[PDB]
DNA sequence: AAAAAAAAA
């Protein structure tokens, strides 16, 4: 299962909108998606593979291995201890996919690293008066859960993530994927685990026409091609906006708040339909892209109830 | 002590929402250069602006303004508003009111923009009673 | 093997206190001890008039003298010989169990837990100091250092109950003491208000008539022994004589 | 007390009042200190010293000093119905160890704010260096070097005079109340004692006046009359 | 051989001391001690010496201080009243004084009259301070018990009551003099201490603030305030007379003779006539019965 | 033997001293194949007995106790040699445990730090060493025993079991079996006990008499050591009748373990898949309390019981029966008889 | 490089 959770990964593997606009202003095409959800169902599982897909995928998490974050790998290295050091940097944060399980367990080190990448900000942390800074332009994928370990009745932003809500509104997608225990899902569950486990493979029950180095080659095609924006859509995203204000003069309805007032939800729509017009549409972005980032959205909401 | 404070708070109205939505929009779709830094350097190097006798009275007159709003009609003892540190921070916005345009001596202009810059804030600072 | 001195919350026990926030210590720590000594000061002014007497006895002038003789009339041994003999006994000797002990000590042992669940129950509370099979195992061992006292190859009934006596006084000193800590009171008064009535001082009436009258009416068999055994406590107008059948009134 | 991590260092740093040796020592912000040095002061005051033991060190260090202190009452405005000790927060032992006090108090007096912006403005452009003391800086340190020369002395109706005054004021203070006033001690006789003698010597006289012990005593009375009002 | 270090007290405010090498010949053997500050008279010699000379690139000499004569000036401060490289030494015709003093009668009042002349009134406190620095006879019964032969007082008052001013004296009286305050003072502090030697590298043993009260006297100032954790590390010094430590390997017992003076404040800064001792201060009973 | 009761606890460490199958794919990566319990009770009911008898029965077992361990020493350390001159990665305490067992006592007094390296080898079972100019994965493909006393001095029945136990949620999902044992009072109980516990004391070692204590002994006569089937001298395992039901010795059960764990490896089948998803869809949807939650992954360990199960009867085939079993023994671990 | 004691936050 889990349908959407892998369209959103489509989405995250092409990369929204980049290269700058006039002026000089800054804009990434890399997108922030963070995973919500109980223990046991098989995020990281998920994390595991899109990393294995991903070329550039990195996993961390908080401590564990010490030189993964702030400090450079070749730190001390050498055997005449030449001191070589970036200063401020993370692993392959340029261009790199980041993956991080218990992003709530990290410490404040970490934190403050993951707060300086936000928006392709490059990090300057300086020590011995190093100021090689590493341009960070990554996409950041991160899963958690509540300190409960279970979803609860009361007020969502109560359970959260346990960070502070200003990172939490940088992240262009949430997802919560809530165990509910029922017969007619569970049923199909248990039927294709058991099934996995008679055949000791992957069971032809799956029908898949395409092959992992297939869409290693596909994904390099697709961003080859690379889709600009066409201004025809430029009116309805400005309603779609208003309506999403509209939605914030409800925000104080409360139990489900996330639906805050924010314009990077506005700029994530807009990368997640050039992420929809790249990832199979040659060089145009039609209205189609805007609605399914916008059902994209009205489903990653759903999921709070 | 702070010299000034400012507040942004933004509340969700049509007509501002369509603003920004065009504007920014358009973005995505008369500006000097180093220029204004040297301009800068020869103010804060050539130019030494003192206050006349003529915005004393002036300064005086707010002091006493903001002072006669600090009470009213009831014996309440109404907070006292009007600190020692308004009439720096007028003095000083007001210098440097003088400072750029390269004058030498500060005129009314002066005063008026800086209490009005300076009182701005102040009617944005009440809480929710008045 | 390990010798622990302590000190309770507050100094003094405080008896009128609570023992379960009397005592800090968990019930995993206290489960690993099996000899537990409250002691307790006392104020009678004669145990405190021989206290003082041994004291300025015990001074460098006198006791000298005095502890001299008990090395001269044999009543007690100099410590290295005492040393000495205490290595000798646990190099030889380990004694064993008898199944009449055995019997004993198992018989024992379903009392005193039946007692802790007894006090349980009425306390609703969980026990401060508990009673365990580790509780078992220490008896047992108890009664095999006192056979190895004497050298004896086997352990038989004047150990065992010398054991059971050490220990009973451990657990009717710490453990049960006072398990009730301090219906309500209602019937208290209630019944502390017939018995001045019904009752006059120097007269005396039977056990069995009281305990029927209480239990036909509201007050139950519970509530009157409680009472009548904590009236006794009082102890300045109830007064048992001729076991437990004569309540004469003082 | 510092030491570096596996170094053999095991040495003291010096605080403020370390630094202000033979001097004066000016702390702003009297009110939120914390316990430590809370309870070190009314020790550093009174008995000129300081004494530690951590760690394997101890020692013994001088603290001769002069403090002056400022303090904000609590709630922002001092509340003229009260006393000292319900205004502020800070606590009755160092209370005593003071021997003056001073409390200063805004209002919204028109006149007296429009001089006090005039007498602003008028340093701030046109008289910044023409303000008009009877006595130069220069002079000023001459003269408190010339005077701190002298000791003056105690005389017969001095005497007489300062223990007639000491028992007025611990009687007209107990007669108050009790087990709610409690602020004279042998410390104000002490403290009165200090004040004549740096009176005698701002005069630059070798003996002592009982005018001098009526002017100490005026001031601590009016440190009492300004706790009432 | 010393490493001798400048006097906290003489050294200027945030400055770094000053460190020389002494050298004591055959009789001033372990005279003096870790800690303890000393004055020393000596003679100032100079030698060569090759590394000083390969890191300064210059011909420079190292200097050393053969000790001649060593004077403790621990506590007692005051070095006014008689000359001599111990001020408690006695000869013989001070000896003939003393006992032919040490007869007449109402001696112990002109003691206890004769103690802090500049205080007025407390008698209580100055035949309890004699009392206490005077001390009793430890006793020991066959070898097998011990029975402590010092005393210990406890003052608790109104401020403005020269509490501190009678334990300043205390301090210039005795022998063995160690002086704490309050907050000032931590549980190891009081008490012996683990350290590791930055030289050799292995744990050793450090002399406490107690172990330098052995025969003599602790003071105490601001007991009241002075943090449970800190304060409830001295018992076996007012009782057992013994210090234990089992730390970092290493296991070894101090003997501590000395005796605890202590002063403090009740509860409200004013001691209330109508209430128990219980209700006045926040001591319990084992501390309060020693 | 020598312990009372506790027969489901004794199935469980059978079943786990022969747990199931790794599993490996060329896209699915690995899967878990063998077993880890957790135990939590009031104190005295006889667990560190139990653990001190796993460690001697067991082929290769290692001792641990939680507050006089480190974790980072745990899993490896750095030490220079003497020799080479070079500093070399010496293998912490679970590594040398690798195919083994380990046992930690005073699991929940254990620092918190360290039990995030424990949780590590939980993940996939094995630890990652980058410090010093080492980058090296170690496998550690062990089993984990513990036993750990709730927050109270003695277990509430009453409250929450997440209130009972300090340790965090996250970890206690990994255990595949929890287990609470209570002290109940009940006088027929303690007389069995008392009964059972006094006839154990009173033993002899054979050939030695009763009145003098145990003495030490020399090593084998023998420095290198080394008719049938119509004997059964230790075979049938009976030394001492006391039950009509039989017995059999330590040396022979090793010798079983031995040789289940390498002559078979069963293959599961329809007719237990259909018991297992049965099972597991109606514990799911019974929908009353229960000590803790369940979620996918109980699935596997049902599916790896019914492994171990198959492999105790020396079958390569996955029976119903298996299923059953393994069923019956969750229920009872999680819901109670 | 890794374990163990101390004072301040
Ligand atoms: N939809 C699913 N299909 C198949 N297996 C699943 C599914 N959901 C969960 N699982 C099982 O869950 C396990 C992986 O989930 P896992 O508990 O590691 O993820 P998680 O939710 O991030 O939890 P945790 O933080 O406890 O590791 C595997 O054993 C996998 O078989
Ligand atoms: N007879 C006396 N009784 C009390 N104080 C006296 C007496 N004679 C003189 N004094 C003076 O009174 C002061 C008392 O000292 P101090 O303030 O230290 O007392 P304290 O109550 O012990 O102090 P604290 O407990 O606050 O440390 C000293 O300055 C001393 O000179
Ligand atoms: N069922 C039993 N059969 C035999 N002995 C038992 C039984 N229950 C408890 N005991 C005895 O209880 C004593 C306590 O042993 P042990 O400390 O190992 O138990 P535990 O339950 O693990 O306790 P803890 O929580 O203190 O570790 C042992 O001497 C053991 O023999
Ligand atoms: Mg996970
Ligand atoms: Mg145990």
């Amino acid at each position: 299962g889990n349908l959407d959770v892998k369209k959103a990964l489509l989405l995250l593997l092409v990369g929204g909108v980049d290269k700058r606009v006039g002026d000089g202003m800054k804009i990434r095409g890399d997108i922030n998606v963070c995973l919500m959800g109980d223990p046991g169902v098989a995020k990281s599982q998920l994390l595991k593979a899109i990393c294995k897909i991903s070329p550039r995928g990195v996993y961390t998490t908080g401590k564990g291995s010490s030189g993964v974050g702030l400090t450079a790998a070749v730190m001390k290295d050498p055997v005449t201890d030449e001191m070589i050091l970036e200063g401020g940097a993370l692993v392959l944060a340029d261009n790199g996919i980041c993956c991080i399980d218990e992003f709530d367990k990290m410490d404040e080190s970490d934190r403050t690293a993951i707060h300086e990448v936000m928006e392709q900000q490059t990090i300057s942390i300086s020590k011995a008066g190093i100021n090689t800074t590493l341009n960070a332009r990554t996409s950041i994928l991160a899963a958690a859960n509540p300190l409960y370990g279970r979803y609860n009745p009361r007020l969502s932003p109560l359970d959260n993530i346990n960070l502070p809500a200003a990172l939490l509104s940088r992240f262009d997608i949430l997802f919560l994927m809530l165990d509910i225990p029922s017969r007619d899902d569970d049923e199909k569950l248990a039927e294709h685990v058991t099934y996995v486990h008679m055949h000791n493979k992957q069971p032809d029950l799956d029908f898949t026409p395409v092959e992992p180095s297939k869409m290693r080659e596909y994904i390099a095609y697709a961003k080859t091609k690379r889709p600009v924006m066409s201004e025809a859509v430029n009116d309805y995203v400005v309603q779609a906006y208003i309506r999403l204000r509209q939605d914030s003069k409800r925000e104080m309805d409360s139990k489900f708040s996330f639906g805050q007032a924010t314009p990077r939800t506005l700029l994530g729509i807009i990368r997640l339909s050039q992420a929809l017009a790249k990832l199979r549409l040659a060089d145009m972005v039609d209205i189609d892209d805007v609605e399914e980032a916008l059902r994209l959205v009205r489903v990653s909401k759903e999921s709070l109830y | 002590r702070f010299d000034l404070v400012y507040l942004v708070l933004d509340k969700v109205d049509e007509k501002n929402d369509r603003e920004l939505a065009k504007h920014l929009t358009n973005l995505y779709l008369v500006l000097p250069v180093e220029f204004l830094t040297m301009y800068i350097s020869y103010a804060k190097e050539h130019i030494h602006p003192i206050i006349t006798e003529a915005a004393k009275t002036e300064l005086v007159r707010a002091y006493v303004g903001m002072r006669k709003m600090g009470d009213d009609s009831r014996s309440d003892e109404k907070r006292i508003t009007a600190t020692t540190r308004q009439l720096e921070s007028m003095i000083r916005l007001a210098e440097a009111h003088a400072k750029m345009k390269l004058k030498n001596v500060v005129e009314l202009e002066d005063v008026q923009e800086a209490v009005r810059l300076i009182r701005s804030a102040i009617k944005d600072y009440a809480t929710d009673p008045k | 093997s390990v010798l622990a001195a302590a000190n309770p919350i507050y100094g003094r026990y405080d008896d009128l206190k609570s023992p379960g926030d009397n005592i800090d210590f968990q019930t995993t720590i206290l489960s690993r001890f099996d000899m537990i000594f409250i002691v307790k000061d006392d104020h009678n002014e004669e145990r405190d008039i021989s206290i003082a007497n041994h004291v300025i006895n015990i001074h460098t002038g006198n006791a000298n003298a005095m502890q001299n003789q008990q090395e001269e009339n044999g009543s007690e041994i100099s410590i290295e010989k005492m040393k000495r003999y205490i290595t000798y006994c646990r190099l030889k000797c380990a004694p064993r169990l008898s199944p009449q002990a055995a019997e004993k000590l198992s018989s024992n042992f379903v009392t005193i837990r039946k007692q802790l669940l007894i006090n349980e129950l009425e306390s609703t509370e969980r026990s401060s100091i508990p009673i365990t099979i580790r509780q078992l195992e220490a008896i047992i061992r108890i009664t095999e250092s006192l056979a190895k006292l004497e050298l004896s190859p086997i352990a038989q009934e004047r150990h065992v109950d010398e054991a059971i006596r050490l220990f009973q006084a451990s657990t009717m000193d710490a453990a049960s003491q006072d398990p009730i800590g301090g219906t309500s009171l209602s019937e208290i008064r209630r019944f502390e208000q017939e018995l001045k009535r019904r009752l006059p001082i120097g007269w005396s009436t039977s056990y069995q008539t009281l305990r029927r009258e209480f239990v036909d009416t509201h007050r139950f068999s519970q509530l009157a022994l409680d009472k009548a055994l904590y009236a006794l406590e009082k102890h300045e107008t109830i007064q048992l004589r001729h076991q437990g059948q004569n309540i004469y009134r003082s | 007390v510092v030491r570096d991590e596996e170094g053999g260092d095991y040495t003291i740093e010096a605080g403020a009042l370390m630094l202000a040796d033979n001097g004066i020592c000016c702390i702003d912000e009297f009110d939120k200190m914390d316990i430590s040095d809370q309870v070190a002061i009314h020790e550093a005051m009174e008995q000129q010293t300081i004494s530690i033991a951590k760690a394997g060190i101890h020692a013994t260090l001088n603290a001769r000093t002069s403090i002056l202190a400022a303090a904000n009452p609590v709630g922002g405005r001092y509340n003229r119905k009260l006393s000292l000790r319900g205004n502020l927060n800070m606590t009755a032992p160092i209370m005593s160890r003071f021997d003056l006090f001073f409390v200063i108090l805004d209002d919204c007096n028109e006149k007296i704010d429009t001089e006090l912006a005039s007498h602003i403005v008028d340093l701030h452009m046109k008289r910044d260096e023409a303000i008009e003391p009877p006595f130069s800086a220069e002079q000023l340190r001459r003269y408190i070097k010339y005077a701190r020369t002298f000791k003056p002395i105690l005389t017969k109706e001095a005497r007489s005079y300062l223990v007639e005054k000491y028992k007025e004021l611990r009687k007209d203070d107990a007669q108050g109340f009790s087990r709610s006033s409690y602020r004279i001690t042998v410390r104000q006789l002490e403290s009165m004692i200090r004040l004549s003698e740096a009176i005698a010597r701002a005069n630059c006289v070798d003996e002592i006046t009982p005018s001098f012990i009526a002017e100490a005593y005026d001031l601590l009375r009016q440190s009492i009359i300004r706790v009432d009002v | 051989r010393v490493t001798l270090q400048e006097a906290p007290g003489t050294v200027p405010p945030g400055r770094l001391p000053r460190h020389r090498e002494v050298i004591l010949l055959a009789d001033l053997v372990d005279v003096s001690k870790p800690g303890e500050e000393v004055e020393v008279t000596g003679i100032y010699k100079n030698n060569y010496d090759g590394n000083l000379n390969a890191k300064n690139g210059f011909p420079v000499f190292a200097t050393i201080i053969e000790a001649n004569s060593i004077k403790r000036r621990e506590g007692n401060t005051a070095n006014e009243g008689e000359e001599g490289l111990d001020v408690f030494s006695w000869t013989e015709e001070e000896e003939r004084e003393f006992r032919k003093i040490s007869r007449d009668r109402g001696i112990i009042d002109k003691i206890i009259s004769s103690m802090a002349p500049s205080i007025y009134g407390h008698r209580d406190i100055k035949t309890a301070v004699a009392c206490s620095l005077f001390g009793g006879v430890p006793k020991n019964v066959n070898g097998k018990h011990s029975i402590r032969g010092d005393i210990n007082v406890l003052l608790l008052g109104d401020p403005g009551t020269a509490k501190s001013q009678i334990l300043k004296y205390v301090e210039k009286t005795a022998h063995r003099a160690v002086f704490a305050t309050g907050q000032g003072a931590s549980a190891v502090g009081l008490t012996a201490s683990v350290r590791k030697d930055p030289i050799t590298k292995e744990w050793t043993l450090e002399g406490g603030a107690l172990v330098l009260a052995d025969k003599g006297v602790c003071l105490i100032d601001e007991f009241d305030k002075m943090n449970d954790q800190d304060r409830t590390s001295i018992h076996e010094a007012m009782e057992q007379q013994s210090i234990s430590i089992s730390k970092a390997g290493i296991v070894t017992t101090l003997q501590a003779r000395c005796s605890i003076i202590a002063a403090a404040n009740p509860n409200g800064g004013r001691y209330n006539s109508t209430l128990p001792l219980a209700q006045n201060v926040s001591l319990t009973e084992p501390i309060l019965s020693r | 033997p020598s312990i009372y009761g506790h027969d489901h606890i004794k199935k469980a460490i059978l079943l786990m001293l022969m747990g199931g199958v790794e599993k490996n794919l060329e896209n699915g990566s690995h899967l878990r194949g063998d077993i880890n319990i957790l135990m939590v009770g009031d104190p005295s009911t006889a667990k560190s007995q139990l653990l001190r008898f796993v460690l001697n029965t067991a082929s290769l077992a290692i001792a641990t106790t939680g507050r006089g361990s480190s974790g980072v020493g745990l899993t490896a350390a750095v030490t220079t040699d003497r020799e080479t001159g070079e500093r070399r990665l010496e293998a912490g305490a679970m590594v040398l445990a690798d195919r083994g067992v380990v046992c930690i006592d005073e699991f929940d007094k254990m620092t918190d730090v360290d039990r995030v390296a424990i949780h590590e080898v939980m993940e996939q079972q094995t630890v990652t060493i980058a410090k010093a100019g080492i980058h090296t994965t170690l496998n550690a493909r062990c089993s984990v025993i513990a036993a750990a006393n709730p927050v109270f001095g003695q277990y509430d029945v009453n409250r929450d079991p997440h209130q009972n136990i300090a340790l965090p949620d996250s970890l206690l999902s990994r255990f595949d079996l929890l287990f609470v044992v209570t002290d109940d009072i009940n006088e027929i109980r303690d007389r069995s006990i008392s009964e059972h516990v006094l006839r154990t004391h009173r033993y002899l070692p054979p050939g030695y008499l009763e009145g003098e204590p145990v003495r030490e002994r020399l090593n084998l006569s023998l420095a290198v050591g080394e008719q049938a089937g119509a004997k059964l001298a230790k075979n049938k395992g009976n030394y001492n009748g006391t039950e009509i039901p039989k017995l059999v010795t330590i040396p022979f059960l090793r010798k079983y373990v031995q040789y289940a764990k390498e002559r078979v490896i069963p293959q599961l089948t329809q007719e237990a898949i259909n018991v297992i998803v049965k099972n597991y869809t109606d514990l799911r949807n019974d929908d009353n309390t229960k000590k803790s939650p369940i979620t996918a992954r109980t699935l596997e360990t049902l599916i790896r019981l019914a492994t171990a199960h198959a492999k105790v009867r020396l079958s390569k085939t996955v029976n119903k029966v298996d299923a059953k079993v393994a069923a019956n023994l969750l229920r009872f671990a999680l819901l109670g008889e």
